RNA sequence: UGCGAAAGCAGUUGAAGACAAGUGCUUGUCGUUCGUUAUAAAUGGCCUCG
């Protein structure tokens, strides 16, 4: 029927920079404006924009990145580098935060969830290389 | 003070003789076709067909003669042979009992005894005042003798006279009229048909003639017969095969006709009274009425179980009587008797007893024969080996749990059985099933599993319980991936929350949690929260790693939410996790491996002694009252007063409970009332000169703090489970599927004549 | 739950009537109306001195005083706030008696003296309840007369309970209506209990019962929420209204030791099923439901402390767990001085947590069944072992096992009867005294495997077994409840590879990450320095321990020079195990024209 | 017998608002300054643009009436409580009252002041009196009977007064907000001309709205604050907007799961819905081409399709609407025993469901890989077949031609975390079942070589992903 | 099959009798027994009432 699905890892109830476009999009919750910012794929830009982004806005930026990856996993990779750089640049600020798991619960579930593929995928790659090794030599 | 008394019934009685096929049914319809009589293992129930309720019950316990005699009923015959609601019961030993339904059972029935010399009575039958009896005498094949029975009024005795004797009878069947018998013998094999009261029909022929040359070329399953049917007139005989092929043979000229739709071994074949129709059923759970005139077939699919036996029951074939197996439960053979109206093929009357699921198989229960040996079935060769292995296991081995989970409804007091992928709701007050609800996804009624499909395992409900208030049901289930796949080892753990307003009988699903506590981690224990915290609207979940989570229904969310959590990521593993909660609602007693912990609910952490070590691993932790806590380890049980933190009483459990039962069965065997005291149940195998099949059970009532034994009482069978009903009384389920309970003028003449007229 | 330090309200005057400390509480009356949870005022009648109203917070201060002659004794006093014909007025009623010849009933009205009136009462006034809503003053007399007066002390109604020599009367409200119950001594230790309803007659008798076995002379009586408590001879007797039936008797052992005559006992209620008990200078917060001592406090600076009244919390309805109690404290010295003191009390949450393990109440194996089935003398052994000569290993062992019939060199399920702790404890003491140095009896191995090894000997056990490796090894594998602190320093001092291995598993097995992690922080940096080096020099659990070490060290403490070496080792391990991953899964893992030669 | 089980394949507050799907954009000559809805059926709404006021039919959603009498800019189109009368303001300061749906005839024409009259509203409680606010900074209260002198002339504003509000249940109370940043409350029962008290907003006040009898929401500058007069202080404040909020409207007791909705314009192209029951928290929003100057919603008693209308400085008007055999009929009303057995047919089942129910394992797999079919629905049917234990069976009679559609999906499904373990399952079986054909078929090899590259890519992101997980643990 | 967690840790899968086929010998089987904790494959898939 209309029953809602959930998982046990749901810790919810327990130049060239676009920094200013990002900050405005995040403050106003403008998904369309945010989506344009996330479209850039140059790692050089990503560090610069996050470098100048205010630490207060950095914590909540991690929240959108978690939600957007969760809705579409195929963007997990490109969106990961933003989470990578946000934690690098604002790591010290994030330490001085009274709770992280509750406010970053979606990220942990998203990152926890994706890792479970690594064991099973390696099982394929061995089976999978075995047949590959067979027909190239043949 | 206390006393034990049997309350509910048991499984339906069946003619469990391997040779006879198609004559499994002993239940019978009245001559007026207004009520149906079903003998059970411990009683006989008469159900009025039109209203679909049990009008009358006859308990063997109530009658002294039946209590002493009950040996199982081999047949029932309407009326009394010696002589309008009389019925005669024939049991295997030979006792003949004339009793009366539609009235008050007479304490002195017309008990009689047939004289048999080393013969086990198998079947009886009549056509018009003439009675013949079939009996068993002893290559692993039982032989059969046909005798004539007559009641002499001078001596008031049943005299038995010999008519015939057939040897090494493999399979046997009787016509619907009850005047012809077809049997198969090894004298590979030969089938012979004989008239019973007359000499008209006497024919025999080797099975090789009927079998096809290809059938000889192919495997033994093609040559292996599973069922047979014989016509009333005798011209046609149907032979089923393990491959699922049916062969109709014309006896006059031994010509064969192949009817093949069943893809697995055909289990039940029955001819119609006229013979124009063949009724067939097997593993497919689908009923096939073959129209022989044009070789068509009508289908009634999605019968609840596999069809064991089939009969057309009526002067005009108005009703069909069917037997369903429910092979999904390997622990016990679950028979359900279904009377369908032929007019619309709708269920006129469905009768079945309580259907508990035990951890391991019991007594001599054997899976039905299939084309291949599977988890739910036995192959041709697997039958004897499985029987021998089962006997040798239950004798030699020490692990004999046979324990079943059961739940009670606080609002309704109605009994819930967690069947495989389903819940049976059974009312023991009335001793009748109220509901059967499938509580999981998977193949439960989508289709009938056959061949390799039968190896699939459906989702298994392991824990089923309610909140105190009773509006909420919490279900923990395990989904098993298929074999021969990469993801064939990642068992899925699912939780569901289910509520139902009292007037309905069907729950509607509100919440479902996938993989609680993470991935591949079982939910070892559950505990619903009490009235104090959240008004019985919360509950707790515990793993084998000691991780604890509290869920609760959030009104704003309109659903359940993980209020609170603790994951001590313990590397070590133990399936024995016991959980107790205080009535006020402050603490948690969490017993993991050998250590008990007192965790404060507000901080959800050890109280700031919280840690209590035990000699061995905890199976149960419970508090009889707020002041005293009872903890059972695998070697003993100990009463601890929290107020002083010193042990009151220590009872040594090792002599009876060492490794017989898996961890966690102590939970469902040990039960406690909230006011008077607790009860301890200990079962032990009885043996005279190596261990014997039968078991013997002691029930001991103990006061709070285990100071004194209120009452020690004895039961003559393995009590699978015991629990505390919300009344004083405790209900116990016994492997006989038996729920017992331990608890404290001219006008007058004219009116009579008018009534007669 | 806790008891705060008393703080002085006032110093009692040096009057002869107050010189008798044992009766001092009888000469000081506390008004019921002004003393409750929410009121900051206390009205107190000190016999022969005055009736005074004090403010408690922020500092104790005297707000009002009405003098009384020194020869007068205050028998009942009450003060409340309300409206009279409308001005807000405070009505004070006090009943004084002079030399038993006459009894005075007085009513005083104050504006927030508007009027002061006085009448002669027929008998001693015991209890005074004033109804501001109806402008009525109700007085209960020792002769059984309940007289209702207006604020002008004009007698409106008089009710006689028919019995004389009243000793106890208390007012209580339930469901918005006012009630009163009285106790009347009778002969042969019998007592009449009467419950009266306040609504032709404003007083209606609901219940009348005679209670047997209820003595007064040595009994302390108090009432709370339909429940009457009687303290007598160290037993608190628990009675419930409206019938005043006995429900429970709770024995308080610590009062049983009190010699009759010297120890001064006061008893008052503080919350639901919770009472205050004083014995001389010690104060007790007791939970009568769970029979536990929630809190205890001793006032070393005073000889005695007597409770007068306590503001009672309805914990079932009130989120507040803090209240106050007022009592009289008497100082030590040749010239004792009595003072009025207030104690702030934290009753708690009224849950069993407050009572867990604080009970004020202070074995042999027995068969399961008293009476054809498959089954799957300490002191004398104690004496024999002690009688041996020093350092006799063979005899000490031979006596232990022959007497107890122990067969195998480790604890087994068949040794349950020996599990009693007391016998084990002294055997350990005998071994320590009997044997010192390098040679210990095999018996130590038996106890060391025993599940119930005493916790008192767990400390320094590893230290005791350092000399002999096998005993040290045996302890780690099976010794119950070995302290983590010692397992760690032994882990952090030992060079043996096998011994380092087994310690880690036992630590990770029996202790959670948080418990271990905090214990890591205290360890020296030079120690943890050495054991990263050892790892750079079953292994998964050891690596897990290192991960527990590294987080404990923190990012500040870790040194780059070591960090490079650890990183290389980690780099080496990942490459191998990824390689092993591939190997593991591998282990889980017609032509149109054909040209051929035929053989003949 | 039992019925066949059917195969199994945001907020309540949001799903109500996404039903305003239909969007039509109209262009006006000048900026649409004010928008008003009729209190009465058919709830036609007025737009103030240029020198005209236009009336749009709710159902038709186009102009039905036009008021072009006004020579200069038009500043208001608020209706009367009965909806019969239309009052408006002009830069000349003249305020004119018109019969709704009768643009020809002027009922009452009043000269409030020489300065512009930017606000003109009928009093909701008392029908006769009409309030006018002008750049003269005096908010004259006029009555229809007396068109020559105001009944009351509230003063004390030191900047332009462009906001007036009448508090429900308080006919005597009048609320005005000036560009001083001060919101002034006046009592008409008293002498007036001096505010009862002033509320400081600290920013120019663009629109003041009385949400409830005691709660008034003032939207000015970049934030809106809700003030309770009983406490006289702001209960809540929200500043999520980027530009200065301009217009704000409130609707109550409408059929949505939410009882009451608060819409506020931003001047950033944003109009957002706030729920009063949860301290005015953001529940939904829209984005438009340019700054929003006006916003309104259909009244609670719309009695038909609900309308959302927003006003832009460009003159663009955006409307979003939530649309709202002679015995065959006997029915046995007089009849003795009524009986019914008619059973509705099962919902139309898809092709893949039919194949599995009919045990067409291979075809169901074929149905799985078809053009223009949902990725989720693809995972379900494959998930069923795995649950059916029909994995090798569905893959037995296949060749490279009919195997590629499965593998192409696997090439894409391996990226998704949901289908990774499922794509994992199928791939191994076909390799184990079609190793020989793989050797002799090149296309399957090149089809394969890309799969190895992608799964390798999936290895890497896992490898980083756990690196990100581990460092996050150090952070906390 | 035993234990255990779910990962896994150890340990098994023997002998006799009978039948069939091929040529006393060989292989395969068992609605035969004793003892040990101990691929499939007879063209053969689920009713109707809108």
């Amino acid at each position: 029927g209309n029953a809602r699905v959930t998982s046990g890892d749901n810790f919810k109830h327990v130049t060239g920079t676009v920094t200013v476009i990002l900050s405005q999009a995040l403050q106003s919750n403008d998904h369309s404006l945010l989506e344009t910012v996330l479209n850039n794929r140059d790692e050089r830009v990503i560090r610069d924009t996050i470098f100048r982004l205010k630490p207060a806005l950095a914590v909540i930026l991690l929240e959108r990145l978690a939600e957007r990856i969760a809705r579409q996993t195929h963007r997990q990779g490109p969106l990961n580098v933003w989470v990578k750089w946000c934690l690098i640049i604002h790591g010290g600020y994030l330490v001085s935060i009274p709770n992280l798991m509750s406010t970053l619960s979606s990220l942990h579930s998203t990152l926890k969830r994706r890792s479970d593929l690594l064991p099973r995928l390696l099982a394929l790659d061995a089976r999978l290389d075995c047949t590959i090794n067979k027909f190239k030599t043949l | 003070q206390y006393k034990l008394s049997v309350v509910s019934g048991g499984k339906p009685a069946l003619n469990n003789l391997s040779s006879v096929t198609g004559n499994k049914n002993i239940a019978r319809l009245s001559q007026d076709q207004r009520n149906y009589i079903i003998p059970f293992n411990n009683q006989i129930k008469v159900y009025s067909v039109e209203t679909r309720q049990c009008v009358k019950t006859l308990k063997f316990a109530n009658n002294s003669l039946l209590s002493g005699i009950f040996e199982s009923i081999v047949k029932i015959l309407l009326g009394d042979i010696t002589v309008a609601h009389l019925i005669t019961v024939f049991t295997n030993n030979g006792h003949v009992i004339v009793l009366n339904y539609k009235g008050k059972l007479v304490e002195s029935p017309k008990h009689f005894k047939i004289s048999l010399a080393d013969e086990k009575l198998a079947n009886v039958f009549h056509s018009e005042g003439n009675y013949r009896i079939l009996t068993t005498f002893k290559n692993s094949l039982q032989s059969y003798r046909l005798y004539a029975l007559t009641f002499d009024d001078a001596k008031k005795q049943f005299e038995v006279a010999h008519q015939a004797e057939w040897h090494n009878v493999i399979l046997s069947n009787i016509s619907s009229n009850g005047k012809l018998l077809a049997h198969m013998c090894k004298d590979h094999k030969s089938i012979s048909v004989v008239s019973l009261f007359d000499d008209s029909v006497n024919l025999s022929f080797p099975l090789g003639s009927i079998l096809s040359s290809q059938t000889q070329s192919l495997s033994y399953n093609t040559r292996y017969v599973s069922s047979m049917a014989i016509d009333n007139m005798g011209q046609q005989l149907a032979v089923g095969f393990a491959s699922g092929v049916i062969s109709i043979v014309s006896l006059a000229d031994l010509q064969i006709r192949l009817l093949k739709w069943h893809i697995d071994s055909v289990l039940s074949l029955s001819f119609s009274h006229d013979g124009s129709y063949l009724l067939s059923g097997g593993w497919e759970k689908v009923m096939s009425l073959w129209q022989l005139e044009t070789n068509s077939q009508q289908f009634l699919p999605r019968l609840n179980g596999i069809i064991i036996d089939c009969q057309v029951l009526g002067p005009q074939g108005n009703y069909y009587s069917l037997i369903l197996q429910m092979t999904e439960n390997n622990s016990n053979s679950d028979y359900q008797f279904l009377l369908l109206n032929a007019s619309d093929l709708t269920s006129k009357l469905s009768i079945n007893g309580p259907l508990p699921v035990f951890n391991s198989t019991i007594k001599h229960i054997q899976q039905p024969i299939s084309a291949m040996n599977t988890k739910n079935s036995n192959s041709i060769t697997s039958l004897n080996h499985s029987k021998k292995k089962q006997s040798r296991k239950l004798i030699k081995s020490r692990r004999q749990d046979f324990t079943t989970n059961v739940e009670i409804n606080p609002i309704n007091k109605n009994l819930y059985f967690p069947h495989i992928s389903a819940v049976q709701i059974f009312d023991f007050y009335k001793n009748e099933q109220v509901n059967y609800q499938y509580l999981t996804s998977g193949v439960n009624n989508s289709m009938g599993k056959v061949r390799f499909e039968l190896n699939l395992q459906d989702p298994i409900i392991t824990d089923l319980k309610f909140t105190k208030d009773g509006q909420w049901m919490i279900t923990y289930e395990i989904e098993y991936p298929p074999n021969d796949l990469l993801s064939s080892k990642d068992l899925t753990h699912i939780l569901k929350f289910w509520t139902k307003n009292d007037n309905e009988t069907n729950w509607n699903l509100k919440t479902k949690v996938i993989n609680p506590h993470g991935i591949s981690v079982p939910i070892t224990k559950i505990l619903p929260s009490p009235r104090s915290v959240n008004n019985s609207q919360g509950c707790l979940t515990a793993d084998n790693n000691g991780g604890l989570k509290f869920w609760s229904f959030d009104s704003h969310e309109s659903n359940w939410c993980l209020k609170k959590i603790s994951l001590p990521n313990f590397n070590h593993f133990s399936n024995s996790v016991s959980l107790a909660w205080s009535q006020d609602g402050s603490l948690i007693f969490h017993g993991f491996d050998d250590k008990l912990q007192i965790l404060d609910f507000d901080t959800f952490k050890k109280f700031e002694v919280s840690e209590f070590t035990l000699d061995s691993e905890i199976q149960t932790v419970k508090l009889i009252n707020d002041t005293n806590l009872i903890v059972a380890t695998r070697t003993t049980l100990n009463a601890i007063n929290l107020l002083r933190g010193q042990v009151i009483n220590s009872f040594d459990l090792y002599p009876f409970v060492n490794g017989v039962y898996k961890n966690g069965h102590m939970d469902r065997l040990i039960t406690c009332d909230e006011r008077t005291g607790n009860i301890a149940l200990v079962i032990n195998q009885q043996l005279t000169d190596v261990p014997t099949i039968n078991y013997k059970s002691r029930i001991i009532i103990f006061d709070s703090d285990l100071s004194t034994k209120l009452g020690n009482f004895t039961h003559h069978e393995y009590i699978s489970w015991i629990g505390w009903n919300y009344d004083t009384d405790f209900i116990f389920l016994d492997i006989e599927s038996t729920l017992g309970v331990v608890g404290t003028s001219n006008s007058d003449i004219f009116a009579e004549q008018l009534h007669k007229l | 739950p806790s008891l705060s330090q008393p703080f002085r309200l006032a110093t009692l005057p040096k009057i002869a009537s107050l010189s008798n400390f044992s009766l001092q509480a009888d000469y000081v009356q506390v008004a019921d109306g002004t003393f409750n949870e929410s009121t900051n005022n206390i009205t107190l009648g000190i016999s022969g001195s005055s009736i005074s109203q004090y403010i408690i917070n922020p500092t104790p201060k005297l707000t009002f005083d009405y003098p009384i002659p020194s020869t007068n004794i205050i028998t009942a006093c009450n003060a409340e706030k309300g409206q009279a014909n409308k001005r807000n007025v405070e009505i004070w009623a006090f009943g004084l008696m002079v030399n038993k010849g006459n009894y005075t009933l007085n009513v005083i009205t104050k504006a927030l003296f508007l009027s002061q009136y006085k009448i002669k009462a027929k008998a001693k006034v015991m209890s005074i309840k004033i109804d501001t809503k109806n402008s009525l003053v109700i007085a209960i007399l020792q002769n059984g007369l309940i007289e209702i007066f207006d604020f002008k002390l004009t007698l409106l109604h008089s009710f006689d309970i028919s019995y004389d020599n009243l000793k106890y009367a208390k007012w209580f409200t339930e469901n918005g209506t006012e009630y009163v119950f009285v106790l009347c001594p009778l002969q042969d230790d019998k007592v009449c209990y009467k419950l009266l309803e306040l609504t032709s007659s404003p007083i209606k008798e609901l219940s009348s019962t005679i209670i047997e076995g209820f003595s007064f002379e040595n009994s302390k009586l108090c009432y709370q929420f339909g429940k009457l408590y009687k303290l007598n001879q160290g037993k608190i007797y628990i009675y419930s209204l409206p019938h005043c039936q006995l429900q429970q008797v709770i024995e308080f052992p610590m009062v049983d030791k009190l010699s009759p005559g010297d120890d001064l006992i006061s008893f008052q209620p503080v919350s639901v099923n919770r009472v205050l008990l004083t014995v001389n200078n010690v104060i007790y917060l007791l939970d009568l439901l769970h029979c536990s001592t929630l809190s205890q406090r001793e006032l070393t600076h005073v000889k005695t402390f007597q409770l007068l009244k306590s503001a009672v919390i309805n914990s079932e309805k009130s989120h507040n767990s803090k209240t106050i109690a007022i009592g009289i404290s008497t100082k030590n010295g040749p010239n004792p001085t009595s003072s009025l003191e207030i104690i702030n009390i934290d009753v708690g949450t009224n849950t069993l947590k407050d009572s867990l393990g604080k009970s004020f109440q202070v074995v042999i194996l027995k068969p399961l069944f008293d009476d054809r089935v498959k089954c799957n003398h300490c002191n004398e052994v104690i004496e024999k072992l002690s009688a041996l000569q020093d350092n006799d290993i063979t005899s000490f062992d031979d006596i232990f096992f022959k007497e107890l019939k122990i067969k195998e060199e480790h604890y087994t399920e068949k040794d349950r009867y020996i599990s009693d702790p007391g016998f084990l404890n002294k055997v350990l003491d005998l071994i320590f005294g009997k044997f010192s140095g390098n040679d210990y009896p095999k018996t130590l191995t038996f106890l060391l495997t025993h599940p119930l090894f005493p916790l008192s000997r767990t400390r320094n056990l590893l230290s005791l077994l350092r000399d002999q490796p096998r005993l040290f090894k045996q302890a780690i594998v099976t010794c119950p409840n070995l302290p983590l602190n010692e397992l760690l320093e032994e882990l952090f001092s030992i060079r043996n590879r096998e011994l380092l291995l087994d310690i880690s598993f036992r630590i990770l097995q029996d202790f959670t990450r948080d418990s271990i992690k905090q214990e890591m922080k205290k360890l020296s940096k030079l120690d943890v320095q050495n054991f990263i080096e050892f790892i750079t020099s079953q292994s998964t659990q050891l690596f897990q321990l290192l991960s527990l070490v590294l987080d404990s060290i923190g990012l500040f403490s870790l040194e780059g020079a070591l960090l490079e070496n650890l990183t290389l080792y980690i780099d080496k391990q990942v490459e191998i195990a990824e390689r092993n991953t591939e190997l593991w899964n591998l282990i889980d893992t017609l032509p149109t024209y054909t040209m051929e030669y035929l053989d003949i | 017998s039992t019925a066949r089980p059917r195969i199994i394949t945001t907020t309540p507050e949001q799903r109500y608002w996404r039903q305003y799907t239909s969007a039509q954009l109209v262009k006006e000559h000048n900026s649409v300054t004010h928008i008003s809805f009729n209190p009465q059926h058919p709830h036609d709404f007025a737009v103030t643009s240029s020198t005209r006021v236009q009336i749009f039919s709710s159902r038709t959603r186009q102009v039905i009436k036009t008021f072009s009498r006004f020579k200069d800019v038009v500043y208001s189109a608020s209706f009367r409580s009965d909806g019969k009368l239309l009052c408006a303001g002009d830069a000349t300061g003249l305020v004119s009252v018109y019969d709704s749906y009768n643009p020809r005839t002027i009922l009452l024409s009043i000269n409030a002041s020489t300065h512009p009259t930017h606000v003109t509203k009928f009093h909701t409680q008392d029908n006769k009196i009409l309030a006018t606010a002008s750049d003269d900074r005096v908010t004259r209260l006029w009555d229809i009977s007396n068109a020559y002198e105001p009944q009351l002339e509230l003063t004390g504003a030191t900047d332009y007064v462009r906001t007036l509000s009448f508090i429900p249940a308080a006919p005597h109370l009048v609320a005005t907000g000036s560009y001083d940043g001060l919101i002034r409350l006046y009592d008409t029962r008293s002498s007036g001309s001096t505010p009862i008290y002033s509320l400081n907003h600290d920013q120019p006040v663009e629109n003041v709205i009385a949400v409830s009898p005691t709660q008034i929401v003032s939207c000015g500058g970049n934030n809106f604050k809700v003030w309770d007069l009983t406490s006289n202080k702001k209960l809540y404040e929200r500043g999520n907007f980027n530009k200065a909020v301009t217009c704000l409207d409130y609707v109550e007791n409408f059929d949505s799961p939410m009882q009451s909705a608060l819409i506020a314009s931003s001047l950033d192209g944003h109009v957002k819905v706030f729920d009063p029951l949860d301290n005015f928290q953001v529940k939904f929003g829209w984005k438009f081409s340019g700054p929003v100057l006006s916003c309104a919603v259909s009244p609670s008693t719309a009695q038909g399709n609900r309308h959302l209308v927003a006003g832009l400085s460009s003159g663009l008007l955006a409307i979003r609407t939530k649309k709202k055999m002679r015995g065959s009929e006997y029915q046995g009303d007089q009849e003795h025993i009524i009986h019914n057995d008619k059973v509705r047919s099962q919902r139309r089942m898809r092709a893949f469901e039919r194949n599995i129910n009919q045990f067409k394992w291979s075809e169901a797999l074929d149905n799985a890989f078809v053009p223009g079919m949902a990725k989720e629905l693809t995972l379900t049917v494959l998930q069923e077949l795995r649950k059916r234990g029909k994995v090798r069976v569905a893959l037995y009679g296949r060749d490279e031609s009919t195997l590629e559609p499965l593998l192409n999906w696997c090439l894409k499904g391996i990226e998704d975390v949901r289908s990774a373990s499922i794509v994992a399952d199928w791939v191994a079986v076909v390799l184990e079942l079609y190793g020989n054909t793989l050797e002799s078929s090149p296309v399957l090899q090149e089809l394969m070589i890309d799969l190895k590259t992608k799964v390798r890519h999936e290895i890497h992101k896992s490898k980083e992903a756990q690196r990100i997980e581990g460092m996050l643990q150090l952070l906390t």
